[PDB]
């Protein structure tokens, strides 16, 4: 076995949609290869045995054990690879219930594709399956420590790449509305939507939270006298650094009980909550000054009462849980000594980060607490009545939370929404100290202890002693205040022959309109009129860059088959999805061998639109045409010819479809004819010479029609779009310099080299041509490009790529020349000689053909890259 | 610091 490629999935992808995580990798069989289970010695106990697990695998049988009779009757160990990695992931806690595994068309190698949760445990779980199946089949058994080893890695990996409970609750009402997530990879932070309409979260605080807000919140004494000069309840306190200040602050205080604690700590270090006398406020002010990181301490006074939290959204108050610190009952006539073990043996009771329930510590300080409480271990508590183990009321040391949210009383909910928007905060929580929250904090002597910026709201989802709180609901009701998603118009362009040149066309037409529009094509990503970036820019890794950015309207991507192939798509949904054309032209890449293959690649665009969106198909190719089907929301169909039986029967039932009438880019509305140029003013058609073209220009016109474009701006764009150097940069270029013309084109396979040729064939001047192809593509491909360019043009120079691929120098180049050979033998008479010849450099090719051009000649050039017959070009005027 |  050896692991070839290892490829991970996070979209929609060729091999499942709504399954959008999926690792798949190409492993080669290199002696197993026809190997069956039952023909394996002892293979079948030593799996057992190392998994029993496995058992409960309902494989193609449907029934308990099924995968067991499957491995029974013998299988290829492609299928119990995928199976054991399924249940590796599944036993470190992780459940995941896809997998898939087919013969590739190479001898050797088979795809097998897991799902998975988490990515790094996936591609872990999917490299240790080969090697515990390696070692099963070598020895007969896998050794328990390292099987052991593995799961301790997953579980390691899964804990690793794990966002905070805060994170995954707000995370999980997020998807649960439709709202789209993704992971920034600065500060663990969070963006909600796209474009214009995103929101950032870290783990409570939102991109809305101010920075003024929070530091006065962190500033105890700061957020006392702020909240003092609004009338606020707060506790009457002072601060000290010097013992002698300590006598005239609790003179100034009002007497006695008092309160010591520090300014600046964590988890309560060093705060005494009750003291009555003079020493035990002594050795309190030293623990605390020691305990504090700048010397300075807070004494105050202390108010009796219970303490709540109350967290407030948006200026509203969502949940309130009175804090009670650890304590036990005795109620069933036992003591302490059995109930501080009962509770712990209790299931609700969890350490970490995740069971908010603690179990009850014992610690040497909860024991000196307790000492002060008037009792002992065996004790028993009278009547039955609470007995506490310690005084900070906190969930950590294993306190509990009871719901108060419907008993506080509504002066008392006003005044902690002052106090949230005084403090400027979004999401706050507040610490109350008061004997009952259901009366006003000034019949009581309730205080107001507190401000926390980014609380944890952990104990309002699971109070454990009341009713729950929607806390991540309202959280993403602030952050989307209406029924509105965070999505803005997404539009993918995808097809094997004009994904750019719509693409451009599209934005050309949505700026039209007042959007700025971000769009990714081949030459880059482009936002609004200036380049984002260069380079290819046509998989997903290029539409985050367009989805992420604060100032993109309308989203346009051009996606080919090589991005979805390689990660799948960059979005869950889409608003448009258009495909163009189908054709079987660049076979062999990936798994892809088959048009029907291709087809069912191209067609994940067209599945992941959205049910309010549109799927965009050309309705005169029948593979296109046939997704018709398995589409989600509305079907449009473009043609190029208006006589199309399909298009005219959609057209009747309903509507939304494009034709080229009569010299005419037309939108059909059902009954309703609605004419937008005449295509012979539109430039990139070429007065109407281009068939392409005007196809290219049907889809954008429809796609932008759909989304309710008004005509006018359609028009406008589509007159004003031009299919020169200074927009397309090398899509139907033409360049005049008197003596003759250069088209320089983007032509590269048969499909476009038809086009190309059909738009050719119509220049009256002599045609020389410079063609090409890339050195990853078939052979029979290379045969198809030099017979075409034999029937199309006069002068052929053939030159190879310099990027080849992989494949030989010269190799394409005698293989074009052999296919222009059989097409110049194929004729019997003088009808087409064209001269045939083969140079390899670009930089000769082009400068031959355009040493060599005649009067009203038309050079076309098919260039590696499109700034170097650019530059080129330039150069000569 | 964090989730107070
Ligand atoms: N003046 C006071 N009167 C009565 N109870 C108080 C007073 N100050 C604090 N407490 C109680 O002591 C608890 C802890 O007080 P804090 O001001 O939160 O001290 P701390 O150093 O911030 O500890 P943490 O980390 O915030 S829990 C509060 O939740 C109250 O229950
Ligand atoms: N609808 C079409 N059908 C056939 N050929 C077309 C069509 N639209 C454009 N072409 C030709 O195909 C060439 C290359 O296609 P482009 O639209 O420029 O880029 P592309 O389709 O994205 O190709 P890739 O995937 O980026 S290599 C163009 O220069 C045209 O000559
Ligand atoms: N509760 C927490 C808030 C501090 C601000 N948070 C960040 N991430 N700057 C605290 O430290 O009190
Ligand atoms: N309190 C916060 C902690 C998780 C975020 N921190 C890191 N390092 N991911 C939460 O989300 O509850
Ligand atoms: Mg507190
Ligand atoms: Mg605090
Ligand atoms: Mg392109």
């Amino acid at each position: 076995m050896k692991i070839l490629k290892l490829q991970t999935l996070r979209g929609p992808n060729y091999w499942s949609i709504h399954r959008h995580k999926l690792v798949v990798m190409r492993l080669d069989l290199e002696d197993l290869y026809e190997k069956y289970t039952s023909d394996i010695p002892g293979f079948y106990k030593g799996l057992t045995e190392v998994l029993p697990s496995l058992v409960e695998h309902l494989c193609s049988p449907g029934v308990k054990g099924g995968f067991l009779t499957r491995v029974e009757k013998g299988t290829l160990i492609g299928h119990v690879i995928e199976h054991v990695a399924i249940e590796l992931q599944e036993l470190a806690g992780m459940p995941v219930g896809f997998g898939r595994t087919r013969e590739t068309s190479t001898t050797g190698v088979f795809q097998v594709v897991i799902e998975y949760e988490n990515e790094q445990a996936g591609r872990y779980a999917a490299r240790a399956a080969v090697r515990l199946c390696q070692s099963i089949v070598d020895t007969g058994t896998y050794p328990a420590t390292e099987l052991q080893q593995d799961l301790e890695d997953l579980k390691e990996l899964k804990n690793q790449a794990s966002l905070g409970p805060s994170t995954e609750a707000i995370v999980k009402e997020a998807e649960a509305r439709g709202i789209p997530w993704t992971q920034l990879g600065a500060r663990f932070m969070i963006q909600f939507g796209y474009g214009v309409n995103q929101k950032k979260i870290q783990a409570t605080l939102s991109n809305q939270t101010g920075i003024l807000g929070v530091e006065l919140a962190c500033d105890k004494e700061g957020t006392k006298r702020i909240l003092k000069d609004a009338g606020v309840p707060v506790p009457r306190g002072t601060v000290a650094r010097y013992f002698d200040e300590l006598q005239d602050a609790i003179e100034y205080v009002g007497g006695y009980p008092i309160v010591i604690k520090p300014l600046d700590g964590n988890h309560g270090r060093g705060i005494t909550i009750d003291v009555k006398n003079w020493q035990e406020a002594e050795e309190a002010y030293d623990l605390a000054r020691k305990a504090s990181k700048t010397k300075t301490v807070i004494v105050e006074r202390y108010y009796t009462g219970k303490d709540h939290r109350v967290l407030v959204v948006n200026g509203k108050v969502v949940a309130v849980a009175e804090r009670v610190p650890a304590h036990v009952v005795g109620n069933g006539k036992s003591t302490i000594a059995e109930l501080i073990e009962e509770t712990n043996r209790d299931p609700q009771r969890g350490d970490g980060h995740d069971n908010i329930l603690t179990r009850i510590t014992v610690d040497k300080s909860a024991l000196d607490i307790l000492g002060k409480q008037g009792y002992s271990i065996d004790s028993i508590p009278l009547k039955g009545k609470k007995c506490f183990l310690r005084a900070t009321a906190n969930l950590s040391t294993g306190g509990i939370a009871v719901d108060r949210t419907d008993e506080i009383h509504p002066e008392n909910v006003w005044l902690l929404s002052r106090v949230a928007k005084i403090i400027g905060l979004d999401i706050a929580g507040i610490d109350v100290v008061t004997e009952d929250i259901s009366q006003p904090l000034r019949e009581v002597e309730g205080v107001i202890v507190e401000v926390n910026a980014a609380p944890g709201f952990r104990m309002h989802v699971a109070p454990s002693r009341g009713l729950a709180r929607n806390v991540a609901g309202a959280v993403m009701d602030m952050l989307f205040p209406g029924s509105k998603n965070g999505r803005i118009p997404i539009l993918s362009v995808t097809g094997t022959n004009g994904k750019t040149t719509t693409t451009r066309l599209l934005a050309h037409i949505i700026k039209q309109t007042g959007k700025v529009v971000g769009y990714t094509t081949t030459d880059g990503t482009y936002i609004g009129e200036y380049l984002a970036e260069t380079g290819d820019n046509t998989g997903p890794q290029s539409a985050h860059l367009i989805l992420s950015d604060p100032t993109v309207e309308v989203a346009v991507l051009e996606t080919a088959r090589g991005g979805i192939l390689r990660s799948g798509l960059g979005f869950s949904s889409c608003e448009v999805g258009i495909v163009l054309n189908v054709t079987a032209d660049h076979l062999g890449i990936g798994d892809i061998d088959t048009i029907e293959q291709l087809a069912k690649l191209k067609s994940v665009v067209a599945e992941s639109v959205m049910p309010k969106g549109y799927a965009v198909l050309n309705a005169e190719d029948p593979l296109v045409a046939a997704m018709a089907d398995r589409v989600k929301g509305q079907v449009a169909y473009f043609s190029m010819d208006p006589n199309n039986e399909l298009l005219l029967r959609h057209t009747e039932a309903g509507g939304l479809a494009a034709i080229y009438e009569n010299g005419y880019i037309s939108i059909l509305k059902g009954d309703w004819t609605l004419r937008i140029e005449k295509a012979v003013n539109v430039p990139i058609t070429m007065a109407g010479k281009a068939p392409f073209m005007i196809a290219n220009a049907l889809a954008a016109c429809l796609a932008v029609f759909t989304q309710g474009v008004k005509i006018e701006h359609i028009r406008k764009g589509l007159s004003t779009f031009v299919a020169s150097v200074d927009q397309t940069p090398g899509r139907m270029n033409m360049f005049n310099m008197g003596s003759y013309h250069a088209l320089v084109d983007y032509a590269h396979n048969p499909a476009s080299y038809e086009a190309l040729g059909g738009f050719v064939r119509n220049w009256p001047g002599k045609r020389i041509g410079v063609v090409g192809g890339p050195g990853d593509r078939r052979d029979e491909d290379f045969v198809s490009l030099g017979e075409l360019a034999a029937d199309i043009f006069d002068e052929i120079i053939i030159k190879e790529d310099d990027d080849t691929r992989g494949r030989p120098r010269g190799n394409a180049a005698e293989l074009i020349c052999q296919g222009v050979k059989q097409f110049l033998n194929g004729i019997k008479n003088s009808e087409s000689k064209a001269t045939y010849e083969s140079i390899l450099d670009e930089t000769a090719a082009i400068n031959t053909a355009l040493d060599r051009a005649p009067i009203d000649g038309l050079v076309v050039i098919l260039p590696e890259s499109v700034n170097r017959a650019i530059s080129l070009i330039e150069g000569r005027h | 610091d964090d989730d107070d």
